[PDB]
RNA sequence: UGCCUGGCGGCCGUAGCGCGGUGGUCCCACCUGACCCCAUGCCGAACUCAGAAGUGAAACGCCGUAGCGCCGAUGGUAGUGUGGGGUCUCCCCAUGCGAGAGUAGGGAACUGCCAGGCAU
RNA sequence: CCUCCUAAAGAGUAACGGAGGAGCACGAAGGUUGGCUAAUCCUGGUCGGACAUCAGGAGGUUAGUGCAAUGGCAUAAGCCAGCUUGACUGCGAGCGUGACGGCGCGAGCAGGUGCGAAAGCAGGUCAUAGUGAUCCGGUGGUUCUGAAUGGAAGGGCCAUC
RNA sequence: GCCCGGAUAGCUCAGUCGGUAGAGCAGGGGAUUGAAAAUCCCCGUGUCCUUGGUUCGAUUCCGAGUCCGGGCAC
RNA sequence: CGCGGGGUGGAGCAGCCUGGUAGCUCGUCGGGCUCAUAACCCGAAGAUCGUCGGUUCAAAUCCGGCCCCCGCAACCA
């Protein structure tokens, strides 16, 4: 709800006024949020990636893709073509609704702030909050005494520098141990 | 952005075939506020006859200049102008577009208005 | 003779006496071929059947 | 004995040493020794010469070697009937053509440098002549 | 004595098959035209020399004389024939 | 007639790249919405459809700039045909052919077609 | 039997000359429509922080290619999805190629078909390795014949072992 | 490429005329001795190979094909 | 010369056939029984597969070079 409505009126004027952009539309915008568990654990057992997707879906708000391996050699020699990761990808209303369940709920329910002290960005203006465990789930009876697994929160922006890019995000207010 | 890069790659697969077979091309182009068509001579010489949504003879009466009903208007005009110059035996060039909505409506409307492929 | 992949006969499913000959990997999948092909005797395309068996 | 550390191939055609070579002019050091006659240089000779200058010039200067021996040259075993396949690789050869500069130095006096190349050149297998850098 | 230096990995020799006959300035209908196999790059095909078999023999597709061109982006060489 | 924008070319790096400037109620991008036919191995990013305001931002066209890519003489040089010589592992002589590299210099494109706007 | 060099800028031509492989795979790894684009490194990244999955950037194929090397390819000959059986039967001008046997190549025509809106495409795999003359004998088809007439072993043709 | 004949406790065999899952030895625990070698004990495992079929129900009874072992073929 | 086999915990042997897997008996070290040692019992440790490279996602294994050990061969007048 409120995030895209807030970005529209406030974050576009704020960034325009602080950075004096050449034309208003050149304010940085929010480009897709991709989430992603990655493997978690356990290639071999080959059940758990299908359980990982069914956990991830609830807080994604869409089915996970189930990414499979490229040529691979890391913590095991995965070869190529095995199932491995998870992957989501959001934009528009789905992302703006998501970005409100982040920030409002999920971040204040992380106890020690592994989710954000100081954290730094890519080479241009994209960022990646690797959350440690389990956040919140839809209506009721959230906990089923599961098997942990955090996830990458890779949020993306159209922005030209990481110094500029953190004026964005911060205009929606960003963490209390930051 | 990068879909002018992508479109031209899709096009060239078919388009090289038609000029290499030596056949007259009904080439289409799409843009979200304009729909464009030309019949081009087989060897890239004269464009034999064309219709767009920026000529007045099409433009004045149509609700939008970039929708399927506006595509039907361009197909309807263009075929009969090609027959008046005596052109038939033309082959379709989908120019890196899908054969889908405005383009499909146009290509059917072009044959139905008269054009014999 | 050749490989471990082996020769089968694909028999026309029209009652006419005609076949194509072809090799098929029995070990990896022995799930017998259907497949449609020309039969010159009925002079039309017909399903072929089987794999050198009764 | 220098040799390439790894090559694409292990044995090689005899070839001709026909032409005249690219490094006609001294250009790192001030002056140097050029091959005048053509010939082959056996890696051991390039070594024997590097040592000779090092015994002569001592702890002054810098010595640069431009030629590098890299054509493998084969020898049949002792006492073997002809033509049971191509010989084993024995020693590495640089093919020197006329005008190829072999060695350069700088950081040393001219009179010492003329003497240093006399010692080295006596160990080489071609006639050789002292060469000076020059402006163009 | 008669001392021995032994066999080898040798060579197994070649073959012979590599290309054996381009043709020029002819008049036949479907002459082989350029049997430069193993390519479609060394030569490419256009006009009535749209041949280009499933070995890249660039046979003439109607009667003529072979022009040879170098054409377009990437500068490929093309066989096309002038009709006789 | 000219200037500018778009499609199809020709030639296919002197045509490219970089760097800077610059253009938007013709047009083109981006653009919003996804209802609906359509569509995503999840994702309206892509594809597709329906369209107002917005912006020239990114893309792209245009211009300037030689930093780079790129073209490049003449002369000499290598090589070779034929014929001849010799100190013959190779080089000379006669005369025909004559590079590659490198130097001067050129260099930021020329141009046909139909299509729209603006000025004349 | 294939590929590179020797091989002399058309033919590619020897030597117990230099260097590598093949004796198959494939019912999709074939057809066709449609879409898409690589190795590698960096930077950010919940434990593989040497290397999974992710996002961003540089690069511009340095990759891919069922398997060897050479040629090849972005309109992809690469990678993915949908429908599918043209891995068709009859021929076949014209031809490269070889002493011959033989091997390669193929517009187009006739039948019937698949894919695609259509043009068009398709007669195996991006090409060159993946082989076996003839006799003999086997299985199935075919009025073609079948030693007095009629039938039948048998023989022929065709498919194939 | 035929006719045969087998395909189970880990093994060989077999209670298995279709109404119904075992002997011999293999691994763990208990019970005794200069631990042991060696007594005695209680568990050891199968949709009888994959598919057809008779039938009131049947693996085996009647059948088609994969793999092993034995003959004659070529 | 040449051909083929071998190079494993401190010892002797196994695994080596397009491959991911370290096993046995001795010896060793710690604990135990015994007056004490022997033996006997229990527990543990020990090989980055001769060495260098290559192919491979992965190599002790397959491939190539070198050193080292063994078997056979190195004649015919």
């Amino acid at each position: 709800a409120k995030l895209h409505d807030y970005y529209k009126d406030e974050v576009v004027k704020k960034l325009m006024t602080e950075f004096n952009y050449n034309s208003v539309m050149q304010v940085p915008r929010v480009e897709k949020i991709t989430l992603n568990m990655g493997v978690g654990e356990a290639i071999a057992d080959k059940k758990l990636l299908d359980n990982a997707a069914a956990d991830l879906a609830a807080i994604s708000g869409q089915k996970p893709l189930i990414t499979k391996a490229r040529k691979s050699v890391a913590g095991f020699k995965i070869r190529q073509g095995y199932p491995i990761g998870c992957k989501v990808t959001l934009r528009g209303e789905r992302m703006w609704e998501f970005f409100e369940r982040l920030i409002t709920i999920a971040v204040p329910r992380i106890r020690d702030f592994r989710g954000l002290s100081a954290k730094s960005f890519d080479g241009r203006g994209n960022y990646s909050m690797g959350v440690r465990e389990q956040i919140i789930f839809p209506e009721i009876d959230y906990d089923k005494v599961d098997r942990v697994r955090g996830l990458d929160i890779t949020i993306t922006t159209t922005a030209k520098s990481d110094e500029e890019g953190r004026a964005l995000l911060a205009a929606f207010d960003f963490p209390f141990r930051k | 952005m990068d879909k002018k890069s992508a479109r031209i790659r899709r096009a060239t697969r078919a388009r090289r075939k038609l000029q290499e077979l030596g056949a007259t091309r009904l080439v289409v182009h799409r843009t979200p506020r304009h729909i464009y068509a030309q019949v081009i001579a087989p060897n890239g010489s004269e464009v034999l006859v064309a219709a767009s949504t920026v000529e007045k003879a099409i433009a004045e009466q149509l609700k939008y200049t970039g929708n399927k009903d506006a595509a039907a208007a361009v197909g309807k005009a263009v075929a009969e102008r090609a027959l008046e110059k005596g052109i038939k035996d033309v082959s379709f060039d989908r120019s890196g577009f899908q054969y889908h909505g405005r383009v499909q409506a146009l290509a059917d409307a072009a044959r139905e208005a008269g054009l014999q492929f | 003779a050749k490989g471990i992949r082996e020769k089968i006969k694909l028999v026309s499913s029209a009652g006419t006496g005609h076949f194509y000959t072809t090799t098929k990997n029995k070990r990896t999948k022995p799930e017998k071929l259907e497949l449609k092909k020309f039969d010159p005797v009925v002079r039309q395309h017909v399903i072929y059947k089987e794999a050198k068996i009764k | 004995m220098l040799q390439p550390k790894r090559t694409k191939f292990r044995k090689m055609h005899k070839g001709r040493n026909r032409g005249l070579a690219q490094g006609t002019d001294v250009s790192f050091g001030s002056f140097g020794l050029k091959a005048v006659g053509r010939g082959r240089l056996t890696a051991r000779q390039i070594e024997a010469a590097r040592r000779a200058m090092t015994r002569a010039v001592k702890r002054q200067g810098k010595i640069w070697i431009r030629v590098f021996p890299d054509k493998p040259i084969t020898e049949k075993p002792l006492a073997v009937r002809m033509g049971k396949g191509k010989g084993n690789v024995e020693y590495w050869v640089a093919l020197i053509q006329p005008g190829k500069v072999l060695y350069e130095m700088d950081g040393v006096p001219e009179e010492l440098a003329r003497e240093a190349f006399k010692l080295a050149a006596a160990k080489l297998p071609i006639k050789t002549t002292f060469v000076t850098k020059t402006v163009m | 004595a008669h001392k021995k230096a032994g066999g080898s990995t040798r060579n197994g020799r070649d073959s012979e098959a590599k290309r054996l006959g381009v043709k020029r300035f002819g008049g036949e209908s479907v002459l082989a035209g350029s049997i430069i196999v193993r390519q479609r790059g060394t030569k490419f095909h256009a006009g009535a020399n749209v041949g280009c078999g499933r070995d890249h023999t660039l046979f003439a597709k109607a009667d003529g004389k072979v022009k040879f061109e170098v054409k377009g982006p990437k500068n490929r060489k093309f066989i096309s024939i002038e009709a006789e």
